[PDB]
């Protein structure tokens, strides 16, 4: 069975730099190596063919290159519309595989999460429900942790975050964290509290307010 | 042009049957051999099957061998790729792609998306994120609004009414146990326009045929 | 043009990939449309031009890299077959005591050739001879 590995997942990268992918297959094969890019929201496009070969369109930035198990695709140096995620393929008489894909990500310098905290709508309470969110704006790199503690007991299993893709400006991530109760759950406790931990701040952030402060 | 074009996205209930199709323009379809591809949300390409129009060859991966049925009407140029009964992890994107002797996908389809969920449609409440102290920093205010409790996806945002894009964050939609999506977006303003400058997130729904329009006002907190 | 459906075997073919065959032992066997094309006809030559039957797939030689090459190719069936088939398509059927060989037009002294071990693939260049097993 033929499995093609690709590294790194993620390769991040300044715009300009030199882009280094690579595909191991799991055993030796003919240089039949495919490698396609997938923008975001868009279907994959093919951009090298048997190894080497650029496929119609494609820009000479992009080339290919290796044989038996090694295979490398470069982009020499890297655009906006380069930072993508990139598959490479092959094919065994009946059998076509694919790597598991290298997203290249944008490398820029470190930054910090502003920390927002909104308290329930007055809207929402009538309904029966409170949502707490916790925005962290604008930080770099990916990687942030989140926590919820009402009354400081650690919440566990009623939050759900989400990311959005590198801003096209200034190439960081934003994140979205959402705890959900019932508005009995809610009346009950008094301290909300978001909880933030990320490389560009020197302590953890908390952002909090009280059940009874904003109207 | 050499073209492929999927059919559209589709929403389902488990245990229906589903038909999706594929069909091919500006050369011979006979010819050529077709396959679809699988990618789940967030996840990577996997082969499914392939088909030669012409004499309807099929093969399948061993891991969607029975599974799924891979056809073709060569009097349409159409290939198809269907379902007996859904189940939810049946949820992906399905790509369709003509297969070369050079032995690669040269032309993708544009995909189909399906969402196999129990849900029914409905529109989303919509709730204002209010600036306030808790939201302020270096002159500047985050304010938002929370798009909860909507199937399917998706929902569009804008602010007043597309005037104001800049430091818009629209957020991934999240599935909640509810089989519900939610999602946020914000943006931040100068906290001295916050007396006045009114901020209005307009929230499409297509699905459920719902716009709302909600005014987001400042809270003294 | 004239078609007639046939096999090959060697001194058994198969489609062992969407555009690939390969050369083993023993009935899932590659039958081709063998047709007569124009050309150089001589003593026991004749060009011909092979297909599969009921696939639009077409044996032609290329240079890939700078080496000529055998490949399986598409073409559309409105067009094809035709007398006049283009050189890659183009083989030199040659019979010689109880076997035929053959070799590219486009690029002389080019065969079809097969290995002497089993599942291997059919190739451009060693087996350049060959048995035809001529069907309904």
């Amino acid at each position: 069975e033929i499995v093609l590995t690709q590294s790194p997942a993620t390769l991040s990268l300044s715009p300009g730099e030199r882009a280094t992918l690579s595909c191991r297959a799991s055993q030796s094969v003919s240089s039949y190596l495919a490698w396609y890019q997938q923008k975001p929201g868009q279907a994959p496009r093919l951009l090298i063919y048997d190894a080497s070969n650029r496929a119609t369109g494609i820009p000479a930035r992009f080339s290919g290159s290796g044989s038996g198990t090694d295979f490398t695709l470069t982009i020499s140096s890297l655009e906006p519309e380069d930072f993508a995620v990139y598959y490479c393929q092959q094919r065994s008489n009946w059998l076509w595989t694919f790597g598991q894909g290298t997203k290249v990500e944008i490398k820029r310098s470190v930054a910090a999460p502003s920390v927002f905290i909104f308290p329930p709508s007055d809207e929402q309470l009538k309904s029966g429900t409170a949502s707490v969110v916790c925005l962290l704006n604008n930080f770099y790199p990916r990687e942030a942790k989140v926590q919820w503690k009402v009354d400081n007991a650690l919440q566990s299993g009623n939050s759900q975050e989400s990311v959005t893709e590198q801003d096209s400006k200034d190439s960081t991530y934003s994140l979205s964290s959402t705890l959900t109760l019932s508005k009995a759950d809610y009346e009950k406790h008094k301290v909300y509290a978001c909880e933030v931990t990320h490389q560009g701040l020197s302590s953890p952030v908390t952002k909090s307010f009280n059940r009874g402060e904003c109207e | 042009e050499v073209q492929l074009v999927e059919s559209g996205a589709e929403v389902k209930k488990p245990g229906e049957s589903l038909k999706i199709s594929c069909k091919g323009s500006g050369y011979t379809f006979t010819s050529y051999w077709i396959g679809w591809v699988r990618q789940m949300p967030g996840k990577g390409l996997e082969w499914m099957g392939i088909i030669y129009p012409g004499d309807s060859d099929t093969r399948y991966s061993p891991s969607f061998q029975g599974q799924v049925t891979i056809s073709a009407d060569k009097s349409i140029s159409t290939a198809y790729l269907q379902w007996s009964s859904l189940k939810a992890s049946d949820t992906a994107m399905y790509y369709c792609a003509r297969f070369v002797s050079l032995d690669a996908f040269d032309i993708w389809g544009q995909g189909t998306m399906v969402t196999v969920s129990s849900a029914s449609t409905k529109g989303p409440s919509v709730f204002p994120l209010a600036p306030s102290s808790k939201s302020t920093s270096g002159g500047t205010a985050a304010l938002g609004c929370l798009v909860k409790d909507y199937f399917p996806e998706p929902v569009t945002v804008s602010w007043n009414s597309g005037a104001l894009t800049s430091g818009v964050h629209t957020f991934p939609a999240v599935l909640q146990s509810s089989g519900l999506y939610s999602l946020s977006s914000v943006v931040t303003v100068p906290s001295s326009s916050l007396g006045t400058q009114t901020y209005i997130c307009n929230v499409n729904h297509k699905p459920s045929n719902t716009k709302v329009d909600k005014r987001v006002e400042p809270k003294s907190c | 043009v004239r078609s007639l459906n046939c096999t090959l075997r060697d001194s058994s073919l198969v489609m062992s990939g969407p555009y690939e065959l390969k050369a083993l032992h023993l009935e899932q066997q590659v039958v081709f449309s063998m047709s007569f094309v124009q050309g150089e006809e001589s003593n026991d030559k004749i060009p011909v031009a092979l297909g599969l039957k009921e696939k639009n797939l077409y044996l032609s030689c290329v240079l890939k890299d700078d080496k000529p090459t055998l490949q399986l190719e598409s073409v559309d069936p409105k067009n094809y077959p035709k007398k006049k088939m283009e050189k890659r398509f183009v083989f030199n059927k040659i019979e010689i005591n109880n076997k035929l060989e053959f070799e590219s037009a486009q690029f002389p002294n080019w065969y079809i050739s097969t290995s002497q071990a089993e599942n291997m693939p059919v190739f451009l260049g060693d087996i350049t001879d060959f048995t035809m097993q001529f069907v309904s």
